[PDB]
């Protein structure tokens, strides 16, 4: 069976240097193109290059001539995209692909910002035959928290409230379902290994 | 001296095929510390496919993975992401489009190299590579899990409908519905349009180059055949068989070509020797099949020359 | 480097109607343009490769057309699940540039946001800060507008708004919007609002607290 696996998301400061990897399994490398594609943001695909894992060629887009340096390993069918001299604009996902098919991407965060784990603000009604409840998820740095609630889900994307991030979360219950019966939000960070619930 | 020479190194199927046709496992390769047998050979083999017996599914249909039982699957990769089995040609092309020699590849190599490229059990030191079959009607490539190709026992499989998780029996066979797929080993050669035998002669009747003159072969067993796919099916019958105890134990299976045991690890070879030949007389719908390498061609009106590797039904 | 040019960047389309979707190249790609789905959150799919092969899997309404500059991609009849952005590539010289996108948008009738107004929690009032928040949610079309007031007076000054993507169930949009104050600011003032002004009815939907009042 044939899996592709990319490496965990990464945060680095301006200036440094990352090596991603995408490691294929049960399947050679050696006859098949290894591509990496850019997503910044909410915008568009842009095409970094392609290697030739059977002889080592790899070509760019000459944008990425001397940011990016792809390479392959046909021994451990993977292969890797080294970004140097890291900029807020090389803050995307970046996937790789197995000819025309895609990894599920690796998140690059280029930031001066450091890990710091959100605090967790519940959001009450306070003082209709339905009643929204919420959580509020805010100074936390880099993005992905997962708040769960233990369908009628939204999750608010994140707005970087200066050098920090704050998402919001909310859910809808029959208001004879609360306060009777204690809900719950838990919300995830990992970068910062920390999960805390709010009663 | 002898005009059929270089016309008639095709037909030496020792040489340009070198292992069985009927049951191709010439080779053994080790996966995961354990031998197991696979099939080996050069040429492709038009027309075969496996037989499931007292059962409604195909052997092209997915191996049995998860909550399905042994018998309500076949013989080919299941379906993952991403899907490398069924391939079809273009999916082909464009999946090793940037390799100038795998892409201008002919389907049924390209097939053969694209299941080549398959790791076994996770094992990236193994040289084990699965066989494929490639349907020319839908222009798919078929990836094969299971590289068995025949389990007939009164104690080797059970025949049941209740019993839906007990082994298969099946065999090889030229079914008429198999007459455009084609059984892709591993060492399936670039250049196999050259090499290997593919269209039945008309016109042609196989024999032996003695003193300047081709000569009848000398021991023919002769069966009768209504048509020229009938003689084909027989001799492919006969044919070279890599195929070898009182039940079906995990050696037993090893010796059959099986290499799993419901995802995980079960823990001989003719050199293309067999009835691989068959002279087919039209006229009085005799199969004339025989086991020596044929030399030149008798050019008799009555006689399609045709091989276990060759296709069932087409002739030039 | 070719430039691929894909228009339009945004297509609102009702449920069963046609998507038309054109890539133009700046130099002739020959047959060897691919059409991706990206849904939300994953990975881009292949729909069509060589500019009007459909990949196993890949459902009947998907198609693609062209040959030389000009390519067309298509869903006959789009369905709810189908919404996504959608990119071709040309694969013909390197770079492989992709198009710039096109994000589909699903036309639906008209709905009122569900307005709740939140006060500032106990965890984050003794700490420093107070964040008001204020959910507009599941409403269309996405255009909203939501005017802050303390104590009668518009607020514009420190109101963070987050819109949802559509929803993959309903196609309605949600937002939240947070208006943050310091503890010493907001013990200052009295009546926090929320005003939201959509399409769906003349007066906006006002939604109140007084920090008497608890």
């Amino acid at each position: 069976e044939v899996q592709l696996q990319q490496s965990g998301a990464e945060l680095l400061k301006p200036g440094a240097s990352v090596k991603l990897s995408c490691i294929v399994s049960g399947f050679k490398i050696k006859d098949t193109s290894m591509h990496w594609v850019k997503q910044r943001p909410e915008q568009g695909l842009e095409w970094i290059g392609r290697i030739d894992p059977a002889n080592d060629n790899s070509e760019y887009d000459p944008k990425f001539q001397g940011k990016a340096t792809i390479t392959a390993d046909t021994s451990s069918n993977t292969a890797y995209l080294q970004l140097s001299s890291l900029t807020s604009e090389d803050t995307a996902v970046y996937y790789c692909t197995l000819s025309h098919f895609w990894g599920q991407g690796t998140t690059l965060t280029v930031s001066s910002a450091k890990t710091t784990p959100p605090s967790v603000y519940p959001l009450a009604p306070g003082c209709g035959s339905s009643v929204t409840l919420g959580c509020l998820v805010k100074g936390y740095f880099p993005e992905s928290v997962t708040v769960t609630w233990n369908s009628s889900v939204h999750t608010f994307p994140a707005l970087l409230q200066s050098g920090l991030y704050t998402m919001s979360s909310s859910v809808t219950v029959p208001s004879s379902t609360w306060p009777s019966q204690t809900v719950t939000c838990s919300v995830a960070h990992p970068a910062s290994s920390t999960t805390v619930d709010k009663k | 001296g002898n005009p059929w020479t270089e016309y008639m190194a095709k037909y030496d199927i020792e040489e340009v095929h070198g292992s069985g046709i009927r049951v191709d496992l010439g080779e053994d390769a080790e996966v995961a510390g354990t031998q197991y047998r696979l099939p080996s050979g050069k040429c492709p083999v038009f027309g075969k496919g496996i037989i499931i017996e007292n059962s409604n599914t195909t052997f092209l249909t997915p191996v049995a993975t998860g909550n399905q039982y042994l018998k309500d699957g076949g013989f080919a990769f299941p379906p993952t992401e991403p899907l490398m089995s069924p391939m079809t040609l273009d999916e082909m092309r464009h999946f090793y489009k940037d390799n100038k020699y795998v892409k201008n590849l002919d389907e049924l190599t390209l097939c053969s190299r694209h299941a080549g490229n398959m790791i076994p059990d996770n094992d990236k030191n193994s040289n084990y590579k699965y066989p494929a079959v490639y349907d020319d009607k839908d222009k798919k490539c078929h990836i094969l899990y299971i590289a068995a190709q025949e389990n007939n026992g009164p104690r080797y499989c059970n025949k049941d409908e209740s019993k839906r998780n007990s082994m298969f029996c099946f065999r090889p066979a030229k079914d008429i519905s198999f007459q455009n797929y084609t059984y892709l080993s591993k060492n399936v050669v670039d250049n196999w349009e050259k090499v290997c035998p593919r269209k039945n002669l008309q016109n042609a009747k196989f024999g032996l180059w003695v003193d300047g003159n081709c000569e009848d072969i000398p021991h023919v067993n002769e069966f009768p055949a209504i048509d020229l796919f009938e003689c084909n099916k027989l001799v492919f019958e006969l044919s070279a068989s890599d195929q070898p105890e009182q039940h079906l134990t995990d050696y037993e299976k090893i010796k059959e070509g099986f290499k799993n045991k419901n995802a995980s690890m079960i823990k001989y070879k003719s050199h293309g020797k067999g009835y691989n030949w068959g002279n087919y007389n039209t006229e009085t719908q005799k199969c004339e099949i025989f086991n020596v390498k044929p030399t030149c061609l008798i050019n008799n009106s009555s006689y399609i020359a045709t091989t276990a590797l060759s296709h069932p039904i087409e002739v030039e | 480097s070719i430039v691929m040019t894909q228009t339009p960047k945004f297509l609102p389309v009702s449920a069963g109607d046609r998507v038309t979707i054109i890539c133009k190249a700046s130099q002739s790609v020959s047959n060897d343009v691919v059409w991706y789905q990206q849904k939300p959150g994953q990975s881009p799919k292949l729909l069509i490769y060589y500019a009007s092969i459909r990949y196993t899997g890949v459902p009947d309404r998907f198609t693609g057309s062209g040959y030389g500059t000009d390519f067309t991609f298509t869903i006959s009849t789009v369905q709810v699940e189908d919404l996504a952005v959608y990119f071709c590539q040309q694969g013909f010289s390197s770079p492989r540039t992709f198009g710039g996108g096109t994000k589909l948008e699903i036309n639906r009738a008209d709905a009122a946001p569900t307005v709740s107004i939140f006060p500032p929690s106990s965890e984050q009032l003794t700490s420093g800060g107070a964040s008001v928040v204020c959910f507009l949610n599941n409403f269309y079309p996405k255009d909203i507008n939501v005017k802050w007031k303390i104590d009668g007076s518009e607020r514009q000054n420190g109101v963070l708004n987050s819109w949802t993507d559509q929803d993959s169930k309903d196609s309605t949009y949600s937002m939240s919007s947070t208006l943050t104050l310091t503890k010493d600011e907001y013990e200052r003032h009295n009546s926090y609002t929320c005003e939201a002004t959509h399409k769906t009815s003349t007066s906006p939907i006002v939604k109140s607290f007084n920090r008497n009042e608890c």
